[PDB]
RNA sequence: CAGUAACGGCGAGUGAACAGGGAAGAGCCCAGCGCCGAAUCCCCGCCCCGCGGCGGGGCGCGGGACAUGUGGCGUACGGAAGACCCGCUCCCCGGCGCCGCUCGUGGGGGGCCCAAGUCCUUCUGAUCGAGGCCCAGCCCGUGGACGGUGUGAGGCCGGUAGCGGCCCCCGGCGCGCCGGGCCCGGGUCUUCCCGGAGUCGGGUUGCUUGGGAAUGCAGCCCAAAGCGGGUGGUAAACUCCAUCUAAGGCUAAAUACCGGCACGAGACCGAUAGUCAACAAGUACCGUAAGGGAAAGUUGAAAAGAACUUUGAAGAGAGAGUUCAAGAGGGCGUGAAACCGUUAAGAGGUAAACGGGUGGGGUCCGCGCAGUCCGCCCGGAGGAUUCAACCCGGCGGCGGGUCCGGCCGUGUCGGCGGCCCGGCGGAUCUUUCCCGCGCGGGGGACCGUCCCCCGACCGGCGACCGGCCGCCGCCGGGCGCAUUUCC
RNA sequence: CCGACCCGUCUUGAAACACGGACCAAGGAGUCUAACACGUGCGCGAGUCGGGGGCUCGCACGAAAGCCGCCGUGGCGCAAUGAAGGUGAAGGCCGGCGCGCUCGCCGGCCGAGGUGGGAUCCCGAGGCCUCUCCAGUCCGCCGAGGGCGCACCACCGGCCCGUCUCGCCCGCCGCGCCGGGGAGGUGGAGCACGAGCGCACGUGUUAGGACCCGAAAGAUGGUGAACUAUGCCUGGGCAGGGCG
RNA sequence: ACUAAUCGAACCAUCUAGUAGCUGGUUCCCUCCGAAGUUUCCCUCAGGAUAGCUGGCGCUCUCGCAGACCCGAGCCACGCA
RNA sequence: AGCCCGGCUCGCUGGCGUGGAGCCGGGCGUGGAAUGCGAGUGCCUAGUGGGCCACUUUUGGUAAGCAGAACUGGCGCUGCG
RNA sequence: CUACGCCGCGACGAGUAGGAGGGCCGCUGCGGUGAGCCUUGAAGCCUAGGGCGCGGGCCCGGGUGGAGCCGCCGCAGGUGCAGAUCUUGGUGGUAGUAGCAAAUAUUCAAACGAGAACUUUGAAGGCCGAAGUGGAGAAGGGUUCCAUGUGAACAGCAGUUGA
RNA sequence: CGGCGGGUGUUGACGCGAUGUGAUUUCUGCCCAGUGCUCUGAAUGUCAAAGUGAAGAAAUUCAAUGAAGCGCGGGUAAACG
RNA sequence: CCCACUGUCCCUACCUACUAUCCAGCGAAACCACAGCCAAGGGAACGGGCUUGGCGGAAUCAGCGGGGAAAGAAGACCCUG
RNA sequence: CACCCACUAAUAGGGAACGUGAGCUGGGUUUAGACCGUCGUGAGACAGGUUAGUUUUACCCUACUGAUGAUGUGUUGUUGC
């Protein structure tokens, strides 16, 4: 809607909101990121530290698929199964524990953030964190690995 | 000229982009034309399936997707020769073939050959001369059971074999998954250098006493 | 994927690919090694069948190509030949007559047609305007898109709608026939055969690329191998593995389209706008040439385009006439401002013009010119149903232990009630009833939402509705005809 | 009668002897796309979004609208840190034991710690009532103090990743130049019961013609020796006297 | 000097709407608020970035909102200059 | 967020129950000068970055309607007597 | 009591560059709506007419004109001009002004004609003075050549004449 | 741009090509340090690619040899001066 | 520099032709914020306008060159980019 | 500016956009041509010398010079202040 814009309120004002002294000129100061080290150095230093230079090893032909390892925390772990599984395991008289396969859910690593409800469970994952393993063992569960 | 806080932006508009702009105003017309072509093809091949030849069971390559299975280009020649189908007859009866695909493992081979055998079981085949039924199929089951098949033939589905809840054994409880993974990484890293050091020690061992 | 990996005075900036999901989907052929009496091909004369894009067949002690290699089999997915066994599986080519009639309802092209007001009364220059058209309403409507017609029209006209009609031509799909070609496929075993060279690759140079100790391309030099060669994104040696098979060839679809032919549409522009060009526009005109390149739309419904009289040599006038209008008269719809002529009014020696305040004059406005109204009461002079109150009928508002139903919300019960005779789901358990190796797909049970259901309790009639009552209010009709009521 | 210099613009300063403007009509200059950032509105919400494709008499509108869900592939978010190999975010209280050695093994509970503020809310002694009382019945208001404390702020702890220092232990089908753990500092764009996604609008910045008009220039490809400059070919022309 | 009224590099078309820190212009009304020509860095001095000055959007609190006209019934707010 | 009482923790310190810091309870309101005012906090952001003048102080200059500084005010951005 | 409404009290009001809000200010088109307006006269334009609003502007009367137009709720812009030595078009003052002054020169009578300084005939006076103001060609022009007729426009006065 | 392409050249040192000074007369002195130009390679200093040899498992590293040029040595001013 | 020569001059005058001038016909352009009488003051430091005073009388003709910091060209000199 | 000759009463000093270029001239400075000296390797430079080098418009407003007229006395004229 051009009828709601500031141009419609600037009719009759000769400078169009850009000043009489400095005016509105084409490109004072350069085009784009001009002078990032010379006359716009303060802005780049103040708001973009680390912008200039090389750090680290360069690796040609990076394949993002090779390092694909999505993660799931322990507090969200029980959401990967239906609540029917949870209540069946919780109210179960025997010591039977359900098996949660996070790879089926699309997660490869089990991270250890959060806490678990105190009931045993078997977790099928490609990778486990140390604290995630400790928390699963503490509730009587077990961790198994898949490839 | 930068102004206060703000993201450093790199527009790729320095290369006279206005002469090469693709507008999509023909997108609805293109969809209509594609739908008309689809309907025309489906009417052209009257009893044959609309989508076309049956496609094989195919696991996706990389480590990101190898849990997922999809449809492939065509059945491998090994699948055809163990399913009893000639590789030149298969394309005549709606079986896509792929001469350049190998079968690295037997499980996928068995899955694809069971797919082929079940498809051959479901196939209705018309004789070349309708008045002279030679060896194709019986007229009773091809009169009113012959239907245009919509969608992909025998669609590929991800099946998840459910495993039931079980009482956790002690040897699962004593398993050390983090330690096992760390030591597996260490062994994979240090395998070659360990072999070289063992070989060096063996070379020093066979000349120590002299 | 991704503005990512990477490139970049690592500055400005640049910048892919794999995998994934889709649109479409189609595969093949030589050379070479071979085998087969060159099996092969072109041209020309004669005859037959044809013409319609010039072919089919037969004949030639008729020419030529070709052993410096034609054709059949055969191609990396292996192939060939012998044996053994199994299966006869039926191809493509162009016409003869016709059906389905080709098909989202014709397959295409062309042509000619198909509903209903010019009804009554009026406006107008003309009307397509306005009012009406008893039957629930002028008529048709599968047609109320559009355009024309003296306005503004579904019914005046052309069209529009319609798996509407008729006629002509053209093309591809099945059957029996026609002329002839048409030649064995699969599985097992044995015996053989297997590949593209100034090319790959290496050095160097130059360009290019995201390709970074060099991605690709090219020049020059060197110059290959056959358990070989290429690639495996950091140069090199050793070693294992993976993957493909280069230096020969073809291939539809998805895809692009500011030129062309023919169409449809638009929240676009509306004659200084929109193409330069709405018009005898790439025209007039300019430059030696390359080339540059405009301006310019509108009388009126219909020319009905001003007969005729008169002045002037004529241009041009005054009359007359047409028209609804020439205060529309051939660049003529409307006709602004700048500027000019005349008329009227006012003023004028500090250039005009301006802000504030008054005064005078003038054009107009006030239906101005005997100045508002209207509620009650009082008084007078006149009318009139009827005023109040009761009766009958109708309808509304409010209330009622729900008086009676219909119910409604939350739960609460046994679930007779649904996997046959109710669903939808579940990362819940199972044949230990059922078809795929001790290895699935079914069918079951369970759970959760539930589906309407049988009733009852709970709070209520709610803004979800009815019937009864009781009250109130209103209206219509009676009676009430005078100290009432109203005018 | 009083007041009254011509506007626009640049400028410390314009009525200026500063520039533009004779008059009138029409045209005439912050736009669109892309990418951010913040604010606001809307929907859903640890999710969100079909935008590409497909399915619906194919088409008056409709190139619209509707739907897909085993089309959510994928994007953004839900996890950070390191150059990288990689690693990757829960503690408090009551206990019995070593030796409760600044710590090693379990129980039971609780479920992201504490301090100072902290809107709001809660309890609340005591008060306010009438024709009066000795007598208590139901609810309202004011109320000193007290309590739970939202968001948010300051602080002190705690947890994850990198890097130092110190030191002691544990694990095993590989007994290793193996793996793991602790305490104390420090580096992070972190955690510490999510807040994001989509769409619209506004403002600001940037790349694009980029608010409009403006160079001297540079490059590519063509046209000119009808004027002039030079060479060549072929033509034409230049009274009358003087010196000698 | 001359090279078609053009010569210290002709003319035509295109790249090209070339770039410009420089000049000129930049279109309706009312209301509210309302500056700076200073610090630091820059081949910077006719310009930018930066802090400062400005506006807008808010948000977190503070005294209470007193009696329906009447009428308070030592102690009178966080905090700021 | 002050003062005063107790008590607890420390691996820092150390003749010492020492010192220092931190923590946990309690009691103190005459709110510990005047005057005025309601405060705190966050995001986005334009224009500007040529200035000039005056009292006083003041540097160079013979001086300047010159050039350069400090403080306040004004003009710029401001009409009116 | 259009709660986006109405009412009360107090204080205050400068403003460039700049920022924000409101606009029942204005232009154009679209979706809605007004059983809107209009040939018994729309848009547009003119007006010493009557008013409204602080203002942007708006309504009504009169005339002209001859077929379309507007209000409200939303939507969308190629949306408002005094300037830019602005673009295009038109018009003024200058102004009946500069000027119609290079190469000696015209005069009389007559004819045609509405009209004669300029046409034509006759007479007179002159100039070019054979290196011409003569007679013919090349280049270039392209019908200007010739005859008749016209007096619109052109021949910078006129014209009965003319390329 | 290119071709054993083309101009001088249908030419041959009394000719082409490149310069300075500017008829005649009379003269044209000194400087080869500098910068140019040019002659000589004399053992010869430095010197690229290719080639040669050595170390290495290879990339590679090192070494040896040494074309013009530059240095080294003459000449030249009616060459700049 | 000398002789001669003359209006170059003392020191100007007179004459001739074409204009200019007036008339009939025809008929532009430059330029133009508005315009046009001065002195002084102040002021962007040399006013046509403002302040104070001097004053101010229609419409014009032929000349004129003091002013309009007259017109003509976005200063070509200087500086900046 | 200076200096000299001669006369003279005296041969005083200054302003008016260093008066006066739409009044003139163009000798000088101060474009492009060219020569010399100095500087520079060179292009080229020289408040160093020399020579040749386009001086445009008024018809507008005012000012001024003249020329008609205008206001008022009824018209008109003479003589006058
Ligand atoms: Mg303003
Ligand atoms: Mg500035
Ligand atoms: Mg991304
Ligand atoms: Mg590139
Ligand atoms: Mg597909
Ligand atoms: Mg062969
Ligand atoms: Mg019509
Ligand atoms: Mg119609
Ligand atoms: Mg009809
Ligand atoms: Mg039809
Ligand atoms: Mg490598
Ligand atoms: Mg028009
Ligand atoms: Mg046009
Ligand atoms: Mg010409
Ligand atoms: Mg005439
Ligand atoms: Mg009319
Ligand atoms: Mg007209
Ligand atoms: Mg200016
Ligand atoms: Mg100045
Ligand atoms: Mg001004
Ligand atoms: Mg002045
Ligand atoms: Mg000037
Ligand atoms: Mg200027
Ligand atoms: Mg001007
Ligand atoms: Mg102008
Ligand atoms: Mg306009
Ligand atoms: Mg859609
Ligand atoms: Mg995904
Ligand atoms: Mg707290
Ligand atoms: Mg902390
Ligand atoms: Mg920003
Ligand atoms: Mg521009
Ligand atoms: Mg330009
Ligand atoms: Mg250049
Ligand atoms: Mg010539
Ligand atoms: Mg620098
Ligand atoms: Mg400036
Ligand atoms: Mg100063
Ligand atoms: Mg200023
Ligand atoms: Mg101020
Ligand atoms: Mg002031
Ligand atoms: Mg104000
Ligand atoms: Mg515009
Ligand atoms: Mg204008
Ligand atoms: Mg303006
Ligand atoms: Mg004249
Ligand atoms: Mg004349
Ligand atoms: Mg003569
Ligand atoms: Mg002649
Ligand atoms: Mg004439
Ligand atoms: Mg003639
Ligand atoms: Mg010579
Ligand atoms: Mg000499
Ligand atoms: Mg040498
Ligand atoms: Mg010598
Ligand atoms: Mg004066
Ligand atoms: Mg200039
Ligand atoms: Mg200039
Ligand atoms: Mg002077
Ligand atoms: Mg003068
Ligand atoms: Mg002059
Ligand atoms: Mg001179
Ligand atoms: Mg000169
Ligand atoms: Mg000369
Ligand atoms: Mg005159």
């Amino acid at each position: 809607p051009s009828r709601l814009r500031k141009t419609r309120k600037l009719r009759g004002h000769v400078s169009h909101g850009h000043g009489r002294i400095g005016k509105h000129r084409k490109h004072p100061g350069g085009r784009g990121n001009a002078g990032g080290l010379h006359h716009h150095r303060i802005n780049f230093d103040k708001y973009h530290p680390g912008y200039f230079g090389k750090v680290g090893m360069k690796h040609y032909h990076l394949k993002r698929n090779q390092s694909f390892c999505p993660t799931v925390n322990l507090d969200k772990l029980w959401t990967l199964v239906s609540e029917q599984t949870r209540v069946n395991a919780a109210k179960n008289k025997t010591g039977a524990a359900p098996i949660i396969d996070v790879v089926r859910s699309g997660y490869y690593k089990v991270l250890g953030k959060g806490k678990l409800p105190k009931q045993p469970v078997i977790v099928k994952a490609k990778f486990f964190s140390r604290r995630a393993e400790e928390k699963i063992k503490s509730v009587g569960g077990a961790c198994v690995l898949v490839a | 000229a930068p102004s206060r806080n703000g993201m450093v932006l790199k527009p790729h508009f320095h290369k006279d982009w206005q002469r090469r702009v693709a507008t999509w105003f023909n997108q609805p017309a293109r969809k209509i034309r594609r739908r008309k072509a689809r309907q025309a093809k489906a009417r052209r091949i009257a009893p044959r399936p609309a989508s076309g030849p049956i496609r094989p069971i195919v696991r996706c390559p990389t480590v990101r997707y190898h849990t997922k299975v999809r449809a492939g280009r065509g059945f491998s020649l090994e699948e055809l020769r163990v399913a009893g189908i000639h590789k030149k007859v298969a394309r005549t009866i709606g079986i896509s073939v792929d001469p350049r695909r190998r079968n690295k493992s037997t499980e996928s081979l068995q899955a694809n050959v069971q797919r082929l055998k079940e498809y051959r079981s479901k196939l209705i085949l018309f004789p070349r001369k309708p008045s002279a039924p030679k060896k194709g199929d019986s007229s009773a089951e091809e009169l009113k059971l012959a239907t245009q098949l919509t969608g992909p033939v025998m669609p590929v589905r991800n099946v998840y074999k459910k495993e039931k809840a079980r009482v956790i054994t002690e040897e699962e409880k004593n398993f050390k998954a983090f330690a096992s993974l760390r030591m597996a990484r260490a062994n994979a890293r240090l395998f070659g250098i360990r072999a070289k050091r063992a070989k060096e020690a063996a070379e020093q061992d066979v000349e120590k006493k002299k």
